RNA sequence: GGAGCCUCGGUUGGCCUCGGAUAGCCGGUCCCCCGCGGGGUCCGGUGCGGAGUGCCCUUCGUCCUGGGAAACGGGGCGCGGC
RNA sequence: CCCCGGAGCCCCGCGGACGCUACGCCGCGACGAGUAGGAGGGCCGCUGCGGUGAGCCUUGAAGCCUAGGGCGCGGGCCCGGG
RNA sequence: CCGCGGCGGUGCGCCGCGACCGGCUCCGGGACGGCUGGGAAGGCCCGGCGGGGAAGGUGGCUCGGCCGAGUGUUACAGCCCCCCCGGCAGCAGCACUCGCCGAAUCCCGGGGCCGAGGGAGCGAGACCCGUCGCCGCGCUCUCCCCCCUCCCGGCGCGCCGG
């Protein structure tokens, strides 16, 4: 068998260890999550900056 | 496709590696006022070098031992030399690209010369330093036309004074040119400096 | 109707000092000086151009003397600029200090 | 001590080297572990079920 | 026939779950209770006397070699260039400028129409001007050049596709051999509609070049490297 | 002017002050001295150098016709003299 | 709730390779400096004998030569021309 | 013979492309954790409390046009700086890159290179073939609705009905 590695290879990941899929499932929603409202602080900082 | 470059100013085997390399990339270099080469360390340090240099030879029959050449031009060539593979093939054939000159004669005399920065004595010693004019010291060690390369170096720039001088009434005339013109150059130039030029 | 390629020199094969290693050239390419300025070459498709005594033939053309072997820059080498290749056929020796061409034309432009 | 570097690895490190360069020694064959069933197969006998737990 | 009830998050990974899923296609009440020899298989026809034969449709073969391959082992996902997703590179934009650098058409500019079936670009350097047609390039022997004519609402032909931009001639057998067969036939003609064609895209494309100062001449221009000019340094 | 072996490298040019470096470059001299220039003083500009090699020059499709701006420039391996 | 001379087959216990010169064939790991020295295998090589190839050979054997074509890690070998 | 139909091996010679995997080497994004629950900083300013250099000051002298410049002395704050009390959201290892260590507290996208090396179908009336394990899904055998609209159909480019 050629050894695919797990980190880069998702579906080989999954096969060796299943909850990964949620792990990564997790962060990138959480990532994202934390981005908008990054976004929403940056708009309420130029709105006091215009105020 | 040919660089020329001003030997004066220049330190002596700063200049050379860098000549070196660039020869051994197919470059033709030509080097050019190579008595105007200069030396670090001051002038006794670098007679005693030579002197001792001229001593190294074949006990047995001299003929055959180091030549010690004298011209300055043969001097920054042997050093060059020294930064090649001489022996090899392709040494030798680098060493053929190069060409070097006491002076500067007539085919580089109107040609623009370059000045390798990295090689050149204000920059590279601190100004509290002594250092050895390569003419000087190839005069000293048998060199024998210094004085007939002087006086040619003597006509040769009342020469390019002319020139020059020419070259600033040229240019004083453009100068001239281009404010009798401005109306009708000016949707021109004013793109060559959208893009920026002239600025 | 001009030039459609960079000029580069062919520097020498990858080598330790007291060993050749003949299947990677090292290219000097015009007006490049830093593992910097080098991105655009890497992967670049670069010919050594040389022709000889006997006629070949000639892609979109009648038969020639001239005849190249083909190569690809791979990777940029030490610090100032400098770029290694791997050609079809390894380099002559021959060719060293003459030019290679590099090419544009696997662009990432 | 003058033959080797050592320390404390991390968490992401024992993962890193299990997955990347984990393999078992299987009727002393060096064999990559690219399935649990050869993990389960050797030490199943322990709670040791899967790559995981083996990293744990 | 429903499409895809969770969306993609990244490549491999639904943005959902199994048990959001569940919820979504609703498997709760979506719950399905459900507890040769004489006869000939496949052969049949007609005929005259003595009665009705029996052919037999795809019939055992009348020879075998020696010896032959053997099979190979499935592989699981190789597709067909037809079959493959086509990529391009942000900068070629419709109605962007390129410069088309390896064929005759060589160091030419020209204008981006459409990325076509096969992933190659179609192009024009609209004829009048470059002397380059309706023709299909590729992605990467061409330099996407930052300038670009706005073309949106041109309607490029639909029947123009991969399909006729392709080489046509040549059969196998005729007199072959002497000195003679298809040395000849000689010229690839250009035909009518081809010239159709390009008159109907050139006259909406042209307009619009003709609106950008000196664009005309710039496409009337070809690119070439001169001394002290390094394409890593300049853009495009 | 025609063919025809062979040897190859190349794949825009740059037609020039001198030099200085704890300094330089350009102007213009109203004014003075020397042989259109050279030297001086004085003043006015530049100086991380745009009268910049980080530069300059040159353009890279061919033709047609029928307008504008620019317009006496280019050629005939055009021809004789200084 | 039935029979493979017919379930149509990813498993088939009714019969079994394209494979099986079992001194064969096939699969996984690991490893590979070497004098003196030891051991193994040589469809490496020489000469002669018992067998054997319904072998080859004046329509050209051996030997010799070969900028001819090939094989083998190698000892070597096979083909073409003379 | 024309089909280049289906399968199998191939390419005369030189080439190029594509996507898939393996191994690399780089690039660009973003999201977090910890600390002296980081240190400094910024911003707003207020009330105090001292100390220092040394000043819109003064003074001897000097240099230029009462003003500007240069030294010198005692030193308050009308240039600052520093300590001490008390209090505000703007911080955030901060793109105002001033100084870390990291990642189940971590993910995404992109580029260059080298490589593909194996082959679970040799049945006589019924495949010359899939596919194992893993992902999920996606779909369906459940009904709903909404949108956009590609093909086609209808009506007035617009609207309505795969
Ligand atoms: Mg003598
Ligand atoms: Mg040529
Ligand atoms: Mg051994």
């Amino acid at each position: 068998v050629l050894k695919k590695n797990p980190l880069k290879n998702l579906r080989i990941m999954l096969k060796l260890n299943p909850y990964a899929k949620t792990m990564r499932r997790n962060t990138i929603l959480r990532q994202a999550r934390n981005h908008k409202l990054r976004v929403e602080r940056a708009a309420a900082a130029l709105a006091a900056k215009s105020d | 496709q040919v660089l020329v470059l001003d030997g004066r100013g220049h330190l002596l085997g700063r200049l050379a590696a860098i000549v070196a390399k660039q020869v051994l990339l197919g470059r033709k270099v030509v080097v050019v006022r190579c008595e105007g080469i200069n030396i670090s360390g001051n002038f006794y340090r670098n007679k005693l070098k030579y002197l001792a240099f001229l001593r190294k030879r074949m006990n047995t029959n001299p003929s055959r031992g180091p030549y010690h050449f004298r011209a300055p031009s043969r001097i920054f060539w042997r050093t060059v030399r020294g930064m090649l593979p001489h022996k090899t093939k392709r040494g030798q054939a680098a060493l053929d690209r190069l060409k070097v000159f006491d002076g500067i004669p007539p085919p580089y005399d109107k040609k623009k010369r370059m000045v390798v920065p990295a090689a050149l004595k204000v920059v590279r010693l601190k100004p509290t330093r002594k250092f050895a004019y390569l003419g000087r010291l190839a005069h000293e060690v048998g060199w024998k036309y210094q004085a007939v390369t002087a006086t040619l170096e003597e006509k040769r720039k009342e020469k390019a004074k002319i020139h020059y001088r020419k070259k600033k009434q040229l240019m004083r005339l453009r100068k001239q040119a281009e404010k009798n013109v401005e109306k009708k150059i000016d949707r021109f130039t004013e793109v060559l400096k959208t893009h920026g030029f002239l600025v | 109707s001009g030039r459609l390629w960079c000029k580069a020199i062919f520097a020498g094969y990858k080598r330790g000092l007291r060993n050749q290693r003949e299947h990677t050239a090292l290219l000097k390419i015009e007006g490049v000086y830093a593992r910097d300025e080098t991105e655009f070459y890497l992967g670049k498709r670069c010919a050594y151009v040389y022709k000889a005594k006997n006629n070949t033939v000639t892609p979109g053309g009648k038969p020639n003397k001239t005849r190249v072997i083909w190569g690809k820059v791979t990777r940029a080498h030490g610090n100032s600029g400098m770029v290694r290749a791997k050609f079809r056929s390894n380099l002559p020796a021959k060719a060293i200090g003459h030019r290679i061409r590099v090419m544009l034309y696997p662009s990432r432009i | 001590e003058p033959y080797i570097a050592w320390g404390y690895p991390n968490l992401k490190s024992v993962n890193e080297l299990i997955y990347k360069r984990g393999y078992g020694k299987i009727n002393k064959k060096r064999i990559a572990l690219t399935d649990n069933a050869l993990i389960a197969r050797s030490l199943g006998k322990y709670g040791i079920i899967c790559m995981e737990d083996l990293i744990h | 026939p429903h499409c895809s009830r969770n969306p993609v998050l990244v490549r491999g990974i639904g943005r959902y779950s199994r048990s959001a899923m569940y919820s979504r296609k609703a498997l709760y009440k979506r719950k399905y209770a459900a507890p040769v020899l004489a006869t000939v298989t496949k052969p049949v026809g007609g005929d005259k006397n003595g009665g009705t034969r029996v052919v037999k449709l795809r019939k055992m073969p009348r020879y075998y070699p020696t010896e032959d391959v053997p099979r190979k082992l499935l592989s699981h996902g190789r597709k067909p260039f037809s079959q493959h997703v086509r990529k391009l590179r942000a900068s070629i934009t419709p109605g962007t400028i390129l410069i088309i650098l390896t064929g005759r058409h060589r160091g030419k500019r020209v204008v981006f129409l459409k990325q076509l079936s096969s992933g190659l670009l179609l192009v024009t350097g609209p004829l009048s001007l470059n002397r380059v047609p309706l023709r299909r390039t590729h992605q990467k022997f061409v330099i996407a050049t930052s300038t670009k004519i706005d073309i949106s609402g041109v309607k490029i032909p639909k029947h123009l596709t991969d399909a006729y931009f392709k080489k046509k001639q040549l059969r196998k057998p005729r007199h072959q051999e002497g000195e003679i067969f298809d040395t000849e036939k000689e010229k690839y003609e250009i035909t009518e509609q081809r010239k159709v064609d390009q008159k109907a895209v050139d006259s909406q494309i042209l307009p619009k070049i003709k609106a950008v100062p000196q664009l005309q001449g710039y496409l009337r221009s070809v690119f070439a490297l001169t001394n002290g000019v390094y394409p890593h340094k300049l853009v495009f």
